[PDB]
């Protein structure tokens, strides 16, 4: 059913599906800004679950399947959200419209300021290139769709390539000439190994802060990367 | 078993 | 700068002729693996492997033209997803198993030989197997290897980072221009040039699930390369 | 650094 859609039609559902920008609890310190987040962080994952099933394709999979991708996806889906919602704050991630951190509370956490700046760096990046809504869902869909394929296909590798459809589609409207189309796609693409690599560094930390004294779920998919 | 089960099947 | 300069044919065989050599292991059958000889075996290759992807890099259009700082932390970065997709190239032809030299053709059971491998060993055969499933062609893959050392670092004024990403976009219209020329329509173009880099996310994966092992049998080159 | 060093040869 997936595939049978038009470009405009996969945007359109891929925007209605847009999680909500939930708040936080209402100076920091290592517990306090962990628990903000960790509470922040879990209540998102609620949501990011009732996403993915009106992600076009994600239903179509089994459950073993769906678990598996949201299991590896999770936390760069997180942070691509979170890095687009600071695009209109350099310098700055919002967390949470009423959690405005700059990498100087980064540091508060020991070893948050490293992955602070990769996150700025990923916005300031989206800022320059001037990342539309449009591509910013799609991108996060991409996330969803392939970050797993590969440590169970071709269904998601069908629906991977609508999405490509997709974002070339935006881009041609935009305006984009055939040479900025494939340019800008490959320059989009390249920024999610990134994403991976801050999720990969952020599981990290997360495994050696469950070890010792986080809820149950974000448990259970911690332990899926361990 | 798995919290995850429960939130894609509701 | 030379790069920008370069036709997309032109691009192609300054890749081509850049290529590192296969290297042979010491691998000496019987013995019957010790399994911990065989990261001995495993770790003097990539020792070696290493000193012809620094020579290489240097002639990967537009390396020289950023500072030794920024060479050394590109290459800090990239060297183990560079040996990785090397491996899983060479490894292409053999179906379930991994081609780490001509003499040490490896499968998963013997893998196990060490404690975490497996883990990544049946990452890098996925990897192959979806190279084969493709038909990746060389002339792609030295651009994908090339894409590699150049964006993996550059996220960590100046500024050579614009620098690279010029040159990022020529390898992109590279690839393009091959598979133009393959008699595949724009929109297979374009489908093909996501599906490939996409791969380059799991290759980051694959490297990070690597790296963690190691934090925790290394030559003078590669401690240093472990920051 | 030898991978300094093997950058300047
Ligand atoms: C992954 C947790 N991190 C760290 C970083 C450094 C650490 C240093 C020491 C110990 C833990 C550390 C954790 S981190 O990557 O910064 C990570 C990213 C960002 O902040 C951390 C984090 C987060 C997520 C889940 C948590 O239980 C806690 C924190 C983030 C987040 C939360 C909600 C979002 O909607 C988006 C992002
Ligand atoms: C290099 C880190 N790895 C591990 C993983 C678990 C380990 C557990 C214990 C000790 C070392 C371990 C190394 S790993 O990623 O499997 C890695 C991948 C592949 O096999 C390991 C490995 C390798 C690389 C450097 C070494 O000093 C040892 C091994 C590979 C390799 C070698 C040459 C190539 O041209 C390409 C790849």
């Amino acid at each position: 059913l997936a595939l049978s859609l038009t470009a405009d039609q996969m945007v359109s559902a891929l925007l209605d599906a847009e999680p909500p920008i939930l708040y936080s609890e209402y100076p920091f310190s290592e517990a306090s800004m962990m628990g903000l987040l960790t509470n922040l962080a879990d209540r998102e994952l609620v949501h990011m679950i009732n996403w993915a099933k009106r992600v076009p394709g994600f239903v179509d999979l089994t459950l073993h399947d769906q678990v598996h991708l949201l299991e590896c996806a999770w936390l760069e889906i997180l942070m691509i959200g979170l890095v687009w919602r600071s695009m209109e704050h350099p310098g700055k991630l919002l967390f949470a419209p009423n959690l405005l951190l700059d990498r100087n509370q980064g540091k508060c956490v020991e070893g948050m300021v490293e992955i602070f700046d990769m996150l700025l760096a990923t916005s300031s990046r989206f800022r320059m290139m001037n990342l539309q809504g449009e591509e910013f869902v799609c991108l996060k869909s991409i996330i969803l769709l392939n970050s797993g394929v590969y440590t169970f296909k071709d269904h998601i590798h069908r629906v991977l390539d609508k999405i490509t459809d997709t974002l070339i589609h935006l881009m041609a409207k935009a305006g984009l000439t055939l040479q900025q189309q494939h340019q800008r796609l490959a320059q989009l693409l390249l920024i999610l190994s990134h994403i991976r690599h801050m999720s990969n560094k952020g599981m990290e930390h997360l495994y050696s802060m469950k070890c010792k004294n986080l809820s149950d779920l974000l448990l259970e998919m911690l332990d899926a990367h361990r | 078993h798995k919290i995850l089960h429960r939130l894609l099947q509701d």
